[PDB]
DNA sequence: TCTTATAAATAGTT
DNA sequence: AACTATTTATAAGA
């Protein structure tokens, strides 16, 4: 971007607004881009900050959501805790 | 995912 | 990346792996820049090629589901056919 | 909305 | 596993 930013809370509205709506759509490309190349099925479900509800599916939300719920193994599992100790371990 | 009630709230939403 | 990429299927297995994983964190890196700049509640849910289950939340997968079933007002819904048609527009 | 200067992610090689 | 040149994403401007 034209300057680097810090990863924290927005306090504009209108700036808040306008990220929201780019980073959302960039999310949702790198979900295709990922879905198609290592042929993955994909959901992605967002709340914004007033919980309106916003959804991507690769192919089909429902079939993914039934799967996850029909899913009995232990499985890799993320929060944002665990990206940030990611982050904290790497070095690029 | 393997068991709940999560599960089964979430199972019934997709059912009807 | 080096190259350009064509956005299609990776047949040999091994670079599969290795794009599926580095792919993977930098959706879910994405996913928390997101959910932090804007103050939102994020979960994704991932199968592999083998159906394996890989799933990121920001906070907590279950409240996400909880508050998805009780939606039912229309909503912004896309997927990889909405998102091809945007990149034909974009030129 | 676009655009463009810059920052961030990633392909290909090691 | 690493590095790095390049492609891609995006912050601030139009």
């Amino acid at each position: 971007g034209r300057k680097k930013i810090q990863i924290q809370r927005i306090t504009d509205e209108r700036n808040r607004q306008v990220t929201f709506t780019k980073r959302k759509f960039g999310l949702m490309k790198k979900a295709y881009e990922l879905s198609v190349l290592c042929d993955c099925e994909i959901a992605l479900i967002i709340f914004n900050h007033s919980n309106k509800l916003f959804q991507y599916a690769s192919t089909d939300m429902d079939k993914v959501l039934l799967k996850y719920t029909e899913y009995n193994e232990p499985h890799e599992s993320r929060t944002n805790a665990d990206i940030i100790e990611t982050l904290r371990k790497k070095g690029f | 995912w393997g068991s709940g009630e999560v599960k089964l709230r979430l199972q019934e939403f997709l059912l009807s």
